[PDB]
């Protein structure tokens, strides 16, 4: 017949050691992906925190209890509430103001 | 001027070097030759063979039947040939047929060697000697072809596998003398070397009573001073064995100028920084390799080794996904991934990859120690101990293996049963603070306090930085206290606290216990004023530390 | 800015069932002639 | 006059007589020293991305990124182009590099969220598109992806509100109108889908997506 004469595909001589066929299973191994599967709901929280580490203090303070609604109206949590529609610039500075600025009653 | 003339000479030779070697179907040097030319600094085909058209037909049959892995069939047809060029091919086919067969026969046996530290092999060796005598040059002549020079290489390597050392080098020098520019020839001559003194022994021989066949080699090249693999010789052997360097610097920068783009050189140059525990600089060196050469599973084992020390699991997960995508059959790609799996505390999976990595290439003994470490974190000490143990059977001069084995017993209450292993490791790297400190702890834990004093005193000299001595000083002082001489321990007690002042107020924990004890003794000495400043200076320690000094501060201020 | 897959429709169930019924019809009438 | 005309014409919008922008960028490339500058390769990348010529997309993108690792002009196109090749790992490295450098900019959080997208994490990076959109208003990519996260899995009712917000706050783009149309078709509500489809076609005449819908 004619088997080894065709060279149109990966054959036994293309890989270096012909005896590597003994194992022939390492190809079918899903290597674990980088970050969250190291935890094996907790994985996403860990991943969230891991990326959440990259903030400034005031910046993180802005987004502690941050929630954005579907229509675009914004809820801000002050540790009062700063509910307002996003895509207007002045509102986020107002959230900045009462966050770091000094407010007081004085009787 | 002369350098440019050299460059033009190098290109012609490496074109020839990669030609015949690939034409003679050996890839140990052929793969080296092209990459060497590839990295050469920017400044008709060449071929020739004394073969008759009748016999040249047999060459094609032999050549294509070689790489089709049918080595045995090649021998049968090429049996009756008499040309030295093809005679090498027939035996080389016979040799590799054995080498491949032996690998097939043995895959479940991990360690290789003979405990006390042929006849089939001897059949090849006799044919070499029989043909060599019949042929009418028999080396030592100006008119010596490449084929005869290449034939000696097969003779040298086949002899060594029989463990007939002190005869293989003679054959190898003859092969190199008649034909240089065979990198595969140089390695097999590397592995035969065992000690630095022998490196100096042979290095001289290459200088005084060694010369190349100027007939075969091109002009301006046969000179030993302007050669290349004599230079490449210096770079590899003096550092892989970590021998004393000589004629090593001026050759090094000479190779950088000629080969600015050579991937192998840079990785070795990067390796040198790694070998000197210089990891920041090396990382920069390797980073060029990845960008310039993304596909090189040759020296990236060190890269992942570095990155594990570095942390940035995120960066490590970059490599494991990328490296594994290339192929999973190189020795390195199975150790690259094992590190990434180890960093994520899945030892029971990462342990398996290390065994996989060793199985592919048994020469990578460095995986054995890594094998044992992952056992330790699995709290299976028994499985660990044999692991390090195999590592030192393969080669007794392994600092890592001895140390890892000494620790495994040390984790268990066998403080003394570990003294031997630690003691053995002392000879390998006497000049380390980390090892010497451990020995005293073993001595301290075994009631050999008279010995432990001198052990730590040796550790103090080996430390490069004074700040590292802070922990040694406190415990060393304790060893005097149990030797019933409080006066002697005061001198070391002065030094440890004084280090805090010399380090602009380091305020470290093991000085906190120092200052508290010093103030306590000073109260018994009656010097309340000299004890008062000690209490206030240690007022920035732990919760129990500050209250101990604060109460003592009130005690001394009462009598002040 | 990313685009999703454009809407594409394949053979439904109603039309394939209509074809199956019809195809039964012309695999049923002809053997009466035979 | 001619060089500055070509320089302006580089930045013009696509979908119209792209061959003209082409011949302009070649005539600018060889004649003048501006052969491989930032904006010309940016325009080439944009052309390829519009034409879904994604391997040229990448090769141009890395060849310009190797000089400037943080060129914000090309980052959105690069991120989308990686997303569509699903180079999860390169996307991860970019996300980490951008996070360690530019926490404030919405581009980095957009990259992290699209990394979550590439791993099929719609529910999680919902929040990260929210974060990217709030950190920078007037960003079509963040809000559009936010609406996609709304639309892909369930919760269909309010996807309409999200895409309507896209349309109203981002006038002049056919894509939000087209998305509202296809969503309305998705409820099997036809005439309004026709209305939004013809609106999108009015905004952009030359787009395979809108005409296919």
């Amino acid at each position: 017949s004619s088997s080894s004469y065709r060279d149109s595909y990966f054959q036994y001589r293309h890989l270096p050691a012909p005896h590597h066929i003994l194992y022939a299973e390492w190809n079918q191994d899903i290597l674990a992906l980088p970050d969250e599967v190291a935890n094996i709901m907790t994985s996403e929280q860990n991943s969230n925190r891991y990326w959440n580490s990259f903030h400034d203090e005031d910046d993180w303070n802005l987004f502690n209890g941050m929630e954005l609604e579907s229509n675009g109206v914004v809820t801000f949590a002050g540790q009062e509430t700063i509910t307002g529609s996003i895509f207007d610039r002045r509102i986020t500075q107002l959230a900045y103001a009462r966050n770091n600025g000094w407010h007081e009653l004085a009787l | 001027d002369s350098q440019d003339k050299i460059i033009h000479d190098i290109r012609i030779q490496l074109r020839k070097a990669a030609t015949e070697l690939s034409r003679w179907k050996l890839y140990g040097s052929s793969k080296w030759a092209a990459e060497a030319l590839a990295g050469l600094a920017e400044a008709i085909p060449q071929n020739g063979f004394g073969l008759s058209e009748t016999e040249y037909d047999l060459y094609l049959l032999g050549s294509t039947l070689f790489d089709a892995k049918e080595f045995d069939r090649c021998v049968f047809f090429l049996k009756d040939v008499t040309n030295p060029y093809l005679k090498f091919l027939k035996l080389y086919s016979k040799f590799l047929s054995w080498d491949k067969k032996s690998q097939e026969s043995m895959e479940n046996i991990l360690t290789t060697g003979k405990f006390t530290d042929q006849s089939n092999i001897s059949s090849i060796l006799k044919e070499i000697n029989t043909f060599l005598e019949s042929y009418e040059i028999k080396i030592d002549d100006d008119e010596a072809d490449l084929g005869l020079a290449l034939l000696y290489y097969l003779r040298g390597v086949i002899l060594k596998q029989e463990k007939n050392i002190s005869k293989a080098m003679s054959s190898f020098l003859k092969s190199l003398s008649c034909y240089s520019f065979n990198w595969s020839c140089w390695l097999e001559l590397m592995d035969c070397l065992q000690k630095v003194d022998d490196a100096l022994l042979l290095n001289n021989y290459l200088y005084q009573n060694f010369q190349f066949k100027f007939s075969e080699n091109l002009g301006s090249q046969r000179t030993i001073e302007f050669n290349i693999m004599i230079k490449f010789f210096k770079l590899k052997v003096f550092e892989e064995l970590n021998g004393q360097l000589e004629d090593y610097f001026e050759d090094l920068e000479f190779l950088l100028q000629v080969f600015p783009n050579f991937t192998f050189l840079k990785a070795y140059n990067a390796t040198i920084s790694y070998n000197n525990l210089d990891y920041v600089t090396a990382e920069s060196r390797f980073d060029d390799i990845v960008k310039q050469d993304p596909y090189r599973l040759n020296d990236l084992e060190t890269y992942s080794n570095i990155l594990y020390v570095m942390q940035k699991n995120s960066k490590l997960a970059y490599l494991a996904q990328f490296v594994s995508q290339i192929d999973r059959f190189r020795p390195e790609t199975c150790c690259i991934i094992a590190n990434y799996y180890s960093a994520r505390q899945e030892h029971e999976k990462s342990i398996m990859y290390f065994r996989r990595a060793l199985t592919l290439d048994k020469k990578t003994t460095n995986a054995w120690t890594l094998m044992g470490h992952e056992f330790v974190e699995l709290s299976n000490s028994h499985a660990a101990i044999e692991c390090y143990r195999r590592a030192v059977d393969i080669c007794p001069r392994d600092f890592k293996a001895w140390f890892g084995l000494g620790q495994a017993y040390a984790l268990l209450d066998m403080h003394l049963y570990s003294l031997y292993y630690f003691q053995k490791a002392c000879t390998l790297k006497p000049w380390d603070r980390r090892i010497w400190q451990v020995l005293g702890e073993c001595y301290s834990k075994t009631g050999n306090k008279v010995e432990a004093i001198k052990c730590y005193k040796r550790s103090i000299k080996a430390s490069q930085t004074v700040d590292q001595n802070t922990s040694i000083y406190y415990r060393l002082a304790q060893l005097y206290e149990e030797l019933e001489d409080l006066q002697e321990c005061k001198k070391f007690m002065m030094k440890c606290v004084d280090v805090e002042e010399l380090l602009e107020g380091i305020v470290t924990d093991e000085t906190v216990k120092a200052r508290l004890w010093l103030a306590i003794f000073e109260i018994k000495a009656g010097n309340y004023q000299l004890a008062y400043d000690y209490a206030m200076g240690v007022s920035s320690g732990t919760s129990q530390e500050i209250e101990e000094a604060r109460m003592l501060a009130r005690e001394c201020r009462r009598h002040m | 800015m990313i685009r999703r897959a454009p809407t594409t429709l394949q053979l439904s169930h109603d039309d394939v069932t209509s074809l199956i019924d019809d195809l039964n019809e012309q695999k049923l009438k002809q053997q009466l002639n035979i | 006059k001619e060089i500055m005309k070509n320089l302006y014409k580089i930045n013009l919008s696509k979908y119209i007589n792209t061959e003209d922008i082409t011949k302009s960028n070649e005539i600018l490339a060889k004649d003048y020293k501006l052969a491989d500058n930032v904006d010309v390769v940016r325009s080439k990348v944009d052309i390829c991305y519009t034409q879904c010529k994604f391997n040229e997309c990448l090769e141009l993108c890395e060849t310009v990124l190797e000089n400037d690792e943080f060129n914000t002009n090309i980052l959105p196109a690069y991120i989308g182009c990686l997303y569509e090749l699903s180079n999860k790992n390169k996307l991860f490295l970019l996300s980490h590099r951008l996070a360690e450098t530019f926490p404030k900019s919405a581009i980095t959080w957009f990259s992290v969220a699209t990394y979550y997208m590439s791993l099929d994490r719609i529910s999680e990076a919902q929040k990260y598109y929210s974060k990217s959109s709030i950190l920078d208003p007037s960003f079509a990519a963040a809000w559009l992806g936010f609406a996609h996260t709304y639309a892909l899995e369930g919760e269909q009712d309010q996807a309409l509100t999200a895409y309507s917000t896209a349309s109203r706050f981002f006038p002049g783009m056919h894509l939000p109108k087209l998305f509202l149309g296809m969503q309305f078709m998705a409820m099997n509500s036809l005439n309004l889908a026709e209305s939004y489809f013809v609106l999108a076609y009015d905004i952009c005449p030359n787009d395979p997506l809108v005409l296919n819908e």
